[PDB]
């Protein structure tokens, strides 16, 4: 038995039932921005502002900006990042969500301005092929610790293949500080920078900047934002 | 999303 475990293999004893009952957790939550930040709903502006800031070295700086014509939202929910981050810097955008009813509570919470949502696309990521030569910014946040990490690796290699020139893949999630760690309520893990750094080189992907968010609550898994392509 | 450490 190893001081700790490092792969998603090690702590998820049935692949099968780690996505059900992944599924079921987000069933039962309300379709509203604390939901989707479990209980976090004070911290949204926090994150998009750091959010946006992040983003837009990529759109506004550089001899190859990246594009402003489509992204695309995985892991979206209702669309909390869809909408203030987004909609505002992308003339269309597509989501990506396993749980419809998100998708259905986005059209009312998106607005006027969610009429250029695009494609509601209800589907795990682990099913997911984003159609190639496609997307200008690929936002994953807030999801990976849902996918095993053979599904992680290839996802994000399919990811790699629908992104247009010079676009990104930008992944903002929580790491552990050591190893991997099983939350069983949500059926979700939490990887350190080692395993994630490991995941993302298996896709094909270089790092183009990795940023620690500051002002997170105290208490929680430190959260980091990837841009990747 | 965001979750107190284990
Ligand atoms: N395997 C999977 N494939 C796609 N979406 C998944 C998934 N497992 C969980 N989800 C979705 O992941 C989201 C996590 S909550 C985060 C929502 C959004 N990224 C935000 O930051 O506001 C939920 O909307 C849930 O339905």
């Amino acid at each position: 038995v190893p001081r700790g475990s490092h792969m998603t293999s090690e702590v998820i004893e049935d692949e099968k039932q780690f996505y059900s009952k992944a599924k079921t957790y987000w069933k039962q939550i309300p379709p509203t921005v604390d939901g989707m930040l479990g209980g976090y709903g004070h911290i949204s502006s926090i994150d998009i502002n750091s959010s946006r800031k992040f983003l837009q070295r990529f759109l506004r700086e550089g001899p190859n900006k990246t594009g402003t014509s489509c992204a695309l939202d995985c892991g979206a929910g209702i669309g909390r990042i869809t909408k203030r981050l987004l909609l505002p810097l992308f003339r269309e955008v597509d989501m990506v969500d396993i749980t419809e009813d998100f998708l259905v509570q986005a059209k009312t919470y998106l607005g006027e301005e969610g009429k250029r949502v695009r494609n509601y696309f209800c589907c795990g990521l682990q099913d997911f092929t984003p159609e190639p030569d496609s997307y200008d910014v690929i936002w994953i946040q807030w999801v990976i610790g849902h996918l095993t990490d053979q599904h992680l690796a290839e996802f994000l290699r399919r990811c790699k293949g629908s992104l247009r020139p010079n676009g990104i893949i930008v992944i903002k999630d929580n790491m552990a500080q050591e190893g991997v760690i099983l939350d069983d309520v949500d059926s979700s893990v939490c990887r350190d920078l080692d395993v994630v750094r490991r995941i993302i080189c298996s896709a094909g992907l270089s790092l183009l900047a990795e940023e620690r968010q500051e002002n997170l609550p105290d208490e929680i898994y430190h959260v980091y934002s990837f841009a990747l392509r | 999303g965001p979750r107190r450490r284990s």
